[PDB]
């Protein structure tokens, strides 16, 4: 096992030389510095870790490291350097899968005072070493003050133009910082079991030694890496189009709402204005927000009532003024609009945050794939439209690639069925197969309504109260209590799901003062691989439960997929016949060469989600629906 | 004469490394994909210590015991 | 049901892997709630009774019962 | 090489038995190479039960099963 970090002129969307890296070998004990007339051998000690079979550990290398010393190598060695996705370790991602609760557990690092307000929760490496007590320092600093006393000024982000001997010591800052948190790391006996000394192991041992957990979130972000730079392609055009649609509707409802209000100035998007207005109208407000006013309040503006019909009807007005500034903000005049991120190969490449979260389910920013507009919702049917593998080229004859969507059918009820199949040997879980499980939960809590079964089963399983239960029959936070309990009495395997799950994890409980200080067995739910997922308060957690499930299958799903897909013959990227185009949770867009490439793929990810389920023994039956169509719009 | 030697030697090979290879659909694929099958196997069959039967089409005597005492 | 009930010599009793069995009274209140029993699994070696079941006389399926 | 393609090719779990759960909890489904033994008593439903497997694997699990009447 060799651990390294490296340090570029830029960041992997124009990095064009090689500067400095520092190789740590366990076997020598001992480290080795890298110039820039020593990037040849740089990449031969990582060739020569591969053929031993051993391990070669990078921070955040999956995503930029290992993609990077690729394209460095084409550009300026003009070789070819892939690291197999076997030989390569993370700190980052195992950051994320073995501390997710960070949140909490800077609190005592906070009185410390030894970590960083800027700092806080972050899995950098730098924000590291402040935990391990490695940071004697950071180079972007060692380099701006050192700046002062040569006389030049500093440039945002100017430390790395060029090599200096500054930043070839803090080089080796990066790196063992990274050999300290690897061994932090390696010493959570959960995930990395003590009768294994993984520090001098090959990668044939390492994986299977250690908790699945390790194994899929290498897979998986790897996986997703290369989903970011396969990118979402993207017709600016359309997009163009549909601003010039919204800014002259937006200046013409700007137009008919400033001949209703006066001024001395009337605010687009502003808080001081319906506080302002409507009581004046004659509004009353029934529910207000905090400290002082009422907020916009989306939610009373459908049920707002004056006696003025020229203010009445400009409250349609307002509610779609606001949601035209949605869409603007977010396809145009946003700081992280869309037209902003369009790279000069006609696509948006959408990060991704493979474990961000308790449960496992990713997080989408910069921009935000997951939040694009649903075809439902208003301009969301043009906006799908312009996230299309149509919008897409082709590496030979040009013709529009195809796009296939393929989704988790119900897996939120079906992972229920899978838990409480523990207790009603496989009752629930038959009613999913048959079908109409929406129509057996409405005779269970006797709703009048399958849509109302609908709402309900989402809301009471996540910990709703009583108010949404209420208002769906027009009530309050009285209706709600014989709507839950009803539905307990006809689905006993329910209940009974939180009887031991959530008595697995405690002892007693006690109230102090209005604080519950459950004596508890362990403050963590164990995931489908094994680990940690915490939760908070015992009085639910199966949402935690159930989107824990749903998270780690689809993560495992679409790896399998890619796996067998690549396993089949078929190549992956723009140069090949498919490409991961974005991941949403439950759904996947991946872009296609050919009619006859998609189906293969819509028929690819269903045996995967069979595999998936025979895999962890799945009680329950999962299934998958797949479209084939030009953009995002048609594969949902 | 009731189990195939793959199957025979499935079970030597993970009772020998401590685990229950044949109930465990995650653990077959395991040793597979990351290499630590032929691990194992190497490490336990590697001396030739063992030696097996296989035809399961209704075994006879003559010749079979002729098998045992050869 | 046990092992002695099986129909044809004790030869059943050990080439059979597995041993899926059924039992159901059709004289009785629940005629069509049937007890599955595993006799035998070389596999897991795990017997004893499984689950239960109820004949759906409009589909003619065995769904799976609670208990 | 015949444990290596066995482990590798085979279904592992080649299906899991259909109806009600908990069978699939003691037995893991059947095998490639085993023998599931069906009995009960005289129409209770061994040929509902079996039938019911055959169609779902030959439906659901698209796998090519054999039938002797």
């Amino acid at each position: 096992m060799i651990v390294s970090a490296i340090a570029a002129n830029a960041l992997l969307e124009s990095v064009t030389k090689f500067h400095c890296g520092v190789i740590y070998d366990y076997s020598t004990a001992e480290y080795v510095s890298y110039r820039p007339s020593d990037f040849g051998a740089y990449l031969d000690a990582l060739e020569a870790e591969v053929a031993r079979g051993g391990l070669i550990v990078f921070h955040n290398g999956h995503k930029y490291d290992v993609p990077a010393l690729t394209k460095l190598a084409k550009l300026q060695l003009n070789r070819e350097f892939h690291l197999p996705r076997e030989n390569c370790i993370d700190t980052l991602v195992l950051s994320r899968l073995i501390h997710s609760n960070l949140k909490d557990t800077d609190m005592g690092l906070l009185r410390s005072g030894k970590l960083p307000g800027k700092r806080f929760g972050s899995h950098a490496l730098e924000a590291w070493g402040y935990r391990l007590g490695e940071m004697k320092g950071e180079y972007k600093d060692d380099f701006k003050r050192m700046l002062e006393e040569q006389g030049e000024e500093y440039v945002d982000g100017m430390e790395w133009w060029n090599f200096n001997e500054e930043m070839m010591d803090y080089n080796v800052q990066d790196v063992v910082v990274t050999k300290a948190l690897l061994e932090k790391l390696l010493s959570d006996k959960h995930y990395f079991p003590p009768e294994i000394d993984f520090t001098d192991v090959g990668y044939t041992t390492f994986w299977s030694e250690s908790l699945e957990a390790v194994d899929i979130e290498h897979r998986a972000a790897w996986l997703l890496a290369k989903q970011e730079r396969n990118g979402f392609p993207f017709d600016t055009k359309a997009i163009e189009e549909l601003y010039v649609e919204l800014a002259a509707r937006r200046s013409e409802l700007l137009r008919k709402l400033t001949e209703t209000f006066g001024s001395w100035v009337f605010n687009p998007s502003s808080r001081d204005h319906i506080q302002k207005k409507l009581q004046e109208a004659g509004w009353v407000p029934t529910k207000y927000t905090d400290k002082g006013a009422p907020v916009v309040d989306d939610e009373v503006l459908e049920g707002v009532r004056v006696d003025d019909p020229e203010k009445q009807a400009a409250i349609d007005l307002i509610k779609e003024y606001l949601m035209i500034q949605k869409r603007i903000g977010q396809s145009a005049e946003g700081d992280k609009a869309w037209l902003r991120y369009v790279a000069e190969d006609g696509k948006i490449h959408g990060s991704v945050n493979p474990n961000g979260a308790v449960t496992g389910r990713a997080t989408h920013a910069f921009p935000n794939l997951a939040q694009i507009p649903g075809v439902r919702s208003p301009y969301g049917e043009q906006c799908r439209a312009a996230f299309g593998a149509e919008h897409h080229l082709d590496g030979i004859t040009g013709k529009p690639w195809v796009q296939a969507g393929i989704d988790a059918s119900g897996l939120e009820l079906r992972c229920l069925a899978h838990f409480m199949a523990r207790f009603d040997n496989g009752e629930y879980a038959h009613e999913i197969l048959n079908g109409d499980i929406h129509t057996k939960n409405q005779i269970a809590a006797e709703l009048p309504t399958r849509d109302n079964a609908k709402t309900f089963i989402y809301g009471f399983l996540y910990g709703a109260g009583d108010e949404k239960i209420g208002q769906i029959v027009g009530a309050g936070k009285e209706r709600g209590k014989e709507l839950k309990k009803k539905f307990l009495e006809n689905t006993p395997a329910i209940a009974a799901l939180r009887e031991s799950i959530q008595q697995t994890l405690v002892e007693s409980s006690q109230w102090v003062a209005g604080e519950q200080q459950v004596k508890w067995k362990r403050r963590w739910i164990k995931g489908l691989d094994g680990r940690k997922v915490h939760v908070r308060s015992p009085h639910a957690a199966l949402n935690t439960l159930l989107q824990s499930a749903g998270a780690l299958i689809c993560k495992l799903w679409i790896i399998k997929t890619e796996e067998m897909l690549v396993e089949k013959g078929l190549k992956h990227g723009w140069d090949g016949d498919f490409a991961y185009m974005a991941w949403v949770h439950d759904e996947i867009q991946v872009g296609c060469r050919t009619e006859e490439i998609a189906q293969v793929v819509i028929e690819t990810a269903q045996e995967a989600m069979r595999w998936v389920g025979d895999h962890w023994n799945f009680r329950c039956l999962l299934d998958t629906e797949g479209k084939m169509g030009p953009n995002w719009a048609i594969c949902h | 004469l009731e189990e195939s030697v793959e199957e025979t030697a499935e079970d030597l090979i993970g009772l020998h490394n401590r685990v229950r290879l044949r109930q465990s659909d995650s653990l077959k694929r395991e040793i597979i994909e990351n290499g630590k099958f032929d691990q194992w196997f190497d490490e336990l069959f590697g001396n030739d210590t063992f030696h097996l039967y296989d035809s399961f089409a209704e075994a006879e005597t003559d010749r079979l015991l002729a098998k045992l005492a050869y | 049901v046990s092992i002695t009930d099986l129909r044809g010599s004790g030869a059943l009793r050990q080439l059979s892997d597995t041993i899926i069995a059924l039992e159901r009274n059709q004289q009785g209140d629940m005629p069509n709630l049937v007890l599955v029993r595993i006799l035998k699994c070389r596999f897991t070696g795990d017997t004893g009774i499984a689950g239960y079941m109820e004949y759906n006389k409009e589909t003619g399926w065995l769904e799976p019962s609670s208990y | 090489e015949r444990i290596r393609e066995h482990l590798s090719s085979e279904e592992s779990v080649g299906l899991l038995f259909s109806g009600c759960t908990g069978i699939n909890d003691k037995t893991l489904g059947a095998r490639g190479g085993e023998v599931i033994m069906v009995t009960s008593g005289s129409g209770m439903g061994k040929s509902t039960f079996v039938r019911q497997q055959a169609l779902q694997w030959g439906t659901a699990m698209g796998k090519k099963v054999g039938l002797a009447m």
